[PDB]
């Protein structure tokens, strides 16, 4: 394909499927609310090393537990058979 | 202030030689640049700006006055008052109107007075030569 | 991405182990009690210890129990040494996490020497890029910076109180949604039903901290002054009763939102003040009752509020001859909110505050067409004579009609609501018997102002007895239209602020009739 | 003029009475001019 | 009123909110001067080519061209940049350090000479990119509004300007008169017409505010104060004078000449005026409060905090006037 | 209403009725054979039920009218379809809807 | 002459000098639409207008004037887009003008002065896309067709 096509195409597809509710969570993320759970008081600063006798070494960044309170995604199914109908906003 | 409307150009009455610096009392003529008309004194409304074919020396001359005593210029905090030639009046506001104030008009409308007041004295000011 | 997701875990890493702390701070204080209450030989001892240490404000005690950092002043901390080492090991491993002390073997090491040598390679033309770069290398080397101010956005909740939460946030990202999409009918419905959704939440209002950490009333002031910049009333009206709910809600929302005071009142006009709850409410709840606020209140906003009172009681107001109400030449009803504010903003607690009275009515005197045709030196109407004229103005329709608004009663209203204002203006007894010159000088002006046989005389004015008149059916007086007794208590607080009472034959007079 | 300026001859002031914080107007609405002092503000010249 | 009666969440955010004030606040980290210098190097540019003349900018000089840039940019209003603080705070923090100095002992003349030198060098790491032009455009883009940018912006100027610096004030004077503009000293004036001077009225409300004492959910202590109402932004009105005192420090007659006059241009602006009449508004306010404080007869804590906050003022603004005319400027 | 024709034969015996859950592939298109559905290119069958007007009448009476495992094409006249009112941006006001229908896994 | 007098600074010179023409170039416009230039330009403009084509132009003022008849009308178009241009002002002036604008876009002389009229209104005027109608969108689709 050419590259302006390319860049069109991927460019059309985030758009129309992922813009919307990557702009809500991008602005979710600026608050850190958490609760007090099992899983809240088992996060730990520092992974401890397997192997033992290894500290203060900082594991791969995205790969831990959170537990953030962040409202889930919400998508409609496209269909155009059913029958066409105060009324809430569509989803994407 | 920053618009054209208020562009004044001066002609000394001279007939060569304009570019030297003016004089007090010396007689000259005041040309609006963007519309080509010339200030003078007519008799039936008074000072207005008429077109170059009525333009006559007799209507069309000022001079820069000192003071208001009857009986050079520095271009910025001169206080030259402006006197009409061949008349003992000088430019100054028209009393204030209570119709302007009704309308807060700053249409301050000039009138050529005998007397004038005390704050007919201005500065001048040059344009950019962009302007 | 990285960098936050690794700010992220340091902040829950942080709220855990505060949640952990926490729990045995609570244990060793409940057994330092028991201690203190069981043995109490060493009874001033003790006395002190339960007067220093407990018997004091959460926070007080929290930062008395944390005051160990440094071993000087570690004496005054009762907190076991086991406690302590324990706080010393985690901030030990929070400064080693963020970073306070070749192969990157780090993240932020990969970050610096990457922006580094791609500073150094080539001169980028991007400025995008470069302000990214910047940003990112600026993170890299402030990382505590950074948590430090992530840390006030931080908050913690118990895990019963999750689910509605979640909803409150959904709400709130609703509102958010519709902020990059410009005002329409459906914006506009989504909105208020986004605020009522907002408003029925237990949440809203069990945790005003976690409302003021998002700034929710940030959000829906910029909407406001997007809707005001009339319109879609409506969403102004459920603007303005957010506002003031948010305000009742705690002291702290009231300091919060008192800052758009200025904004709040420039904006407020007679047109915006027409429909529903009002940015001059708003205003109103942010001043009322509290003492410091009203004392930290700025002469300018007094000064823009008397130029409306003014403005309004200058000329007519356009909606008033527009519905085909015959012409008055003032507006009393839209001053009668000027007039409730400024008096919202001179008495709190019971009491005047000196400064405020003192500044309303030298703006007051310095415009005397505030005070309408009566109290007028060109008018002279007098007191009797505008309100009888008001009384027989309601008596008839042909100038009463054009109701929703009865001017007849609007005069009555604005006068007495004029009257109460200078009444509660009046300085205090403890002034007056301590023979400060100016409280003198105050109630000399306000003794100059109005005469007292004008209140002898209105208020000896009778009212609308309702009679039974026919049978079966009571013949009341409508209100809004007739004289009410509302008129009459502000006005004998008035009697009773300025003149008070002169002696037993005044006493007796005044009774009489 | 401005607060703190030094007043001159032949300048117009404003007096303001400090017990009663009123202006010394001059009346003139029953045809005979007079002076009260009112809320309603006439200049003054002080003429050495 | 006990602690361990509360409820665990509140007790957790009331913790964190004391560990926030108490131990991550007090916590310092230096690590300006390390950035500033990670940032100078040029790595290896200059080995891998030499025959370019200009080279590359330094890192360091890509980012002062970008903040000038963003200066230089046409807007109705400077809008806020916490980038743009950061980077002048770390900048100022890393030129300050021979200034900061980071019983008495008495000091070898040598010594001072080379701590003059250590501050030579380090100014001369970040004039030498563009910092001196770029404080002006900042100035200059301010138009005369008080705010955090206009303050980092001075400090930066005063760390810059440290000691006299002649380079420094040479490279500001020919920016100023080749550029032509009035925006800087327009600016200037706004700002010095908006700095405050002693209050009374806000003393009262102030002290009658405190007696009041009542609490405002927090507990018992109203936890609601400034550091006083009767005068703030005292800091910013002494960095201005400081920063003006430093264009002509070292008596050269050139910013002597200018501040009065601003030849070339079409308006002038006499700033020595400007702070004559500050003086003066300073020392009315001055008077007015012995007036108030004379029939007391022992001065209260606040007053001598008001005082000495005032007398300090004053004396940055004398500083200031004796810069003015200490060479003989006729 | 709605014409059918059939295209590839069903079970014939296993017709559908009220209250029952049918997945359906199917390929929607204009008139003028200007496609604007298809369930293939998701690759999920389309499930709906009888009864409770969730689709048009239209496509109910066509997929209640054929049997189990049959193909078949389906003529919607507008008044059964979105008529006047149609998709704004998919359907024109006034056209009639061509669907290729497959039935599968009655249930 | 005009046309050249108002051309804006190339992309290729200095940031500072660029900001520096693009200021010169704003009060310059402002300077002269304040005097009613544009207003002139339009009066000749819709003087213009009035013939369909050259020939009938040429019945009422002759073949020879007739000649440059759409290179002064292509001329003007030129002219206004320029003065327009880049101005926020002057595109907000075309508020009560957007039809005027909008009725011309399907005559075929200077259809690419106009259509880079409309394009240079709408890039800058909030104000003109708050007032579009549906009947504008409907010409300018039909600008396509």
């Amino acid at each position: 394909l050419p590259g302006p096509l390319r860049a069109g195409y991927y460019d059309l597809l985030i758009s129309i499927h992922l813009e919307s509710a990557c702009r809500s969570r991008r602005s979710m993320l600026s608050e850190y609310i958490v609760p007090l759970t099992p899983e809240t008081r088992a996060i730990t600063l520092f992974p401890p090393g397997r192997k033992g006798g290894n500290a203060r070494r900082h594991g791969l960044p995205g790969v831990g537990v959170t537990t953030s309170l962040r409202p889930p995604h919400h998508f409609s199914p496209p269909c155009f058979v059913a029958a066409l109908p105060e009324a809430p906003a569509r989803l994407s | 202030c920053t618009h054209a409307r208020s562009l004044w150009r001066l002609e000394p009455l001279r007939i060569s030689w304009s570019g030297s610096h003016l004089r007090w009392g010396q007689p000259l003529r005041i040309r609006h640049v963007t519309t080509g008309r010339y200030l003078a004194l007519t008799e039936d409304q008074g000072l207005v700006v008429v077109d170059a074919c009525k333009a006559h020396t007799k209507a069309t001359s000022f001079c820069f006055r000192v003071s208001k005593e009857k009986l050079e210029i520095k271009y910025g905090e001169s206080l030259c008052f402006v006197q009409h030639v061949a008349s003992g009046l000088w430019l100054t506001y028209a009393a204030p109107d209570p119709k302007a104030l009704r309308l807060g008009v700053l249409k301050k409308k000039a009138i050529l007075h005998q007397e004038g007041h005390m704050d007919d004295a201005l500065f001048l000011t040059r344009c950019q030569q962009e302007e | 991405y990285f960098c936050d997701q690794e700010l992220q875990h340091r902040v829950e890493s942080l709220a855990a182990f505060a949640e952990r702390y926490v729990d045995k701070l609570q244990a060793n204080q409940r057994s330092r009690y028991a201690l203190l209450m069981r043995a109490f030989t060493m009874s001033a001892a003790e006395t002190a210890r339960r007067t220093r240490e407990f018997r004091s404000p959460p926070q007080e005690q929290i930062n008395m129990l944390l005051h160990f950092k440094d071993e000087a002043d570690e004496e005054d901390c009762p907190l076991p040494e086991d406690i302590r080492q324990d706080l010393q090991d985690f901030h030990q491993d929070l400064l080693a996490h963020c970073g306070i002390q070749k192969k990157p073997q780090s993240l932020q090491e990969l970050v610096s020497h990457m922006v580094v040598r791609w500073a150094q390679e080539d001169y980028v033309q991007s400025p995008e890029l470069v302000r990214a770069m910047f940003s990112l290398l600026h993170r890299q080397y402030d990382g505590l910076g950074e948590l430090l101010r992530a840390l006030p956005r931080a908050y913690t909740i118990s895990p019963s109180s999750v689910e509605d939460t979640m909803s409150l946030l959904e709400c709130l990202g609703q509102i958010r949604s519709l902020l990059i999409v410009q005002m329409g009918p459906q914006e506009e419905n989504l909105m208020i039903q986004s605020i009522g959704n907002i408003m029925n939440n237990k949440v809203f209002y069990q945790h005003p901290n976690l409302m003021r950490a998002l700034g929710m009333h940030e959000t829906v002031m910029e909407v406001m002054v997007n809707v005001l910049g009339i319109r879609f009333p409506k969403m102004v009206t459920s603007c303005c009763r957010f506002l003031c709910y948010f305000c009742r809600i705690s002291r702290q929302n009231q300091r919060s939102m008192f800052d758009h005071l200025s904004y709040l009142l420039e904006n407020s006009g007679i047109g915006l003040g027409m429909q529903g709850s009002t940015p001059l409410d708003v205003a109103a709840a942010s001043v009322i009752d509290n003492n410091e606020l009203a004392l930290a209140l700025q002469e300018q906003d007094l000064e823009k509020v008397v130029s409306y009172l003014a403005g309004c009681g200058l000329q007519s107001c356009p909606m008033l001859l527009a519905k085909g109400y015959p012409d008055i030449g003032w507006n009393p009803c839209g001053g009668e909110r000027y007039l409730d504010f400024l008096r919202f903003a001179v008495f709190v607690n019971g009491e005047s505050v000196e400064e405020n009275a003192n500044v309303v009515v030298r703006l007051l005197i310095r415009k005397p067409e505030c005070f309408g045709p009566a109290l007028r030196g060109e008018g002279g109407s007098g007191l009797l004579a505008a309100i009888e004229e008001a009384i027989r103005i309601s008596e008839d329709p042909a100038r009463d009609g054009p109701n929703r608004v009865h001017l007849g009663h609007a005069i009555m209203s604005f006068y007495a609501a004029l009257i109460d204002l200078l009444g509660r203006c009046a300085p205090e007894m403890h002034l007056i018997q301590a023979g400060k010159g100016e409280a003198l000088r105050i109630r000399a002006i306000l003794r100059s102002l109005v005469p007292l046989d004008d209140l002898v005389g209105i208020i000896s004015l009778p009212l609308q007895i309702p009679t039974l008149g026919k049978d079966g059916a009571l013949v009341q007086p409508k209100m809004s239209a007739s004289f009410v007794p509302d008129h009459k208590a502000s006005m004998v607080l008035f009697l009773d602020r300025v003149y008070g009472i002169e002696n037993q034959d005044f006493l007796l007079h005044v009774l009489d009739v | 003029r401005s607060e703190g300026e030094k007043v001159r001859v032949g300048d117009d002031l404003i007096l303001v009475s400090v017990s009663s914080e009123r202006y010394l107007h001059l009346s003139t609405a029953s045809g005979e001019l007079q002076v009260d002092a009112s809320f309603m503000q006439t200049l003054w010249n002080m003429n050495p | 009123t006990p602690l361990y009666n509360l409820p665990t969440h509140r007790a957790c955010n009331m913790f964190l909110e004391s560990y926030k004030a108490a131990w991550i606040l007090t916590e310092d980290h230096s690590f300006e001067d390390r950035m500033i210098d990670d940032l100078s190097k040029a790595g290896e540019q200059e080995e891998e080519e030499e025959e370019v003349e200009e080279k590359k900018p330094d890192p360091l000089h890509q980012l002062v061209l970008h903040f000038s840039r963003t200066a230089l940019t046409e807007k109705s209003k400077l809008d806020e940049d916490y980038l743009y603080m950061a980077y002048a705070d770390i900048m100022a923090k890393s030129c300050h350090l021979e200034e900061g100095g980071e019983e008495e002992v008495e000091v070898s003349f040598e010594e001072k000479e080379m701590e003059k030198q250590r501050l030579l060098y380090q100014q001369s790491r970040l004039h030498t990119r563009g910092a001196a032009e770029m404080v002006l455009q900042m100035i200059s883009a301010c138009k005369g509004e008080t705010g955090a940018m206009v303050s980092s912006t001075l400090k930066l100027g005063i760390s810059i300007l440290n000691g006299g610096n002649a380079e420094v004030q040479q490279k500001m004077l020919d920016y100023l008169k080749d550029k032509k503009e009035v925006g800087f000293f327009q600016s200037i004036q706004a700002l010095m017409q908006t700095c405050s001077v002693l209050d009374l009225n806000a003393f009262e409300r102030q002290n009658k505010a405190e007696g009041l004492g009542m609490v405002n959910e927090d507990g018992t202590v109203i936890n609601r104060q400034n550091g006083e109402k009767v005068m703030a932004d005292d800091e910013f009105t002494q960095d201005l004078f400081r920063f003006l005192q430093l264009l002509c420090e070292g008596h050269n007659n050139d910013f002597q000449n200018y501040l009065r006059t601003q030849t070339g241009n079409t308006t002038t602006i006499n700033i020595i005026i400007c702070t004559v009449d500050y003086l003066l508004r300073l020392q009315e306010s001055i008077s007015d409060f012995y007036w108030y404080y004379s029939g007391k007869d022992v001065i209260e804590e606040q007053g001598k905090r008001n005082f000495s906050k005032a007398m300090s003022v004053a004396k940055q603004v004398f500083n200031s006037l004796t810069e003015y005319i200490q060479g003989p400027c006729t | 209403g709605v014409e059918i024709e059939t295209i590839s034969p069903g079970d014939g015996r296993t017709f559908p009725k009220k209250g029952q859950t049918c997945v359906v592939h199917y390929t929607g298109m204009l008139q003028n054979g200007k496609k604007f559905d298809s369930s293939r290119d998701r690759n999920k069958p389309f499930k709906f039920r009888i009864g409770k007007q969730e689709v048009i009448k239209g496509f109910e009476e066509g997929a209640a009218q054929m049997s189990l495992g049959q193909r078949a094409k389906l003529t919607c006249t507008p008044d059964v379809a979105y008529g006047a009112t149609g998709h704004p941006g998919v359907i024109p006001p006034n056209a009639t809807l061509i669907f290729d229908v497959e039935l599968l896994n009655l249930e | 002459d005009l046309i050249g007098y108002f051309e804006p600074p190339s992309e290729e010179l200095q940031h500072e000098e660029k900001q520096s023409k693009l200021r010169s170039l704003r009060n310059r416009q402002s300077l002269f639409q304040e005097e009613g230039m544009l207003s002139l330009v339009l009066n000749c403009i819709d003087r213009l207008n009035v013939y369909t084509t050259a020939a009938h132009f040429a019945e009422y003022a002759g073949e020879e004037a007739a000649e440059s008849w759409k290179e002064i009308v292509n001329l003007l178009y030129e002219l206004l887009a320029s003065l327009i241009r880049g101005n926020r002002a002057n595109c907000a002036l075309f508020s009560t003008n957007l039809d005027w604008v909008v009725s011309k876009l399907d005559r075929l002389e200077a259809s690419s002065g106009i259509l880079e009229v409309l394009y240079c209104v709408l890039i800058e005027s909030p104000e003109v896309l708050n007032i579009i109608q549906e009947n504008h969108i409907k010409s300018i689709i039909s600008l396509l067709d």
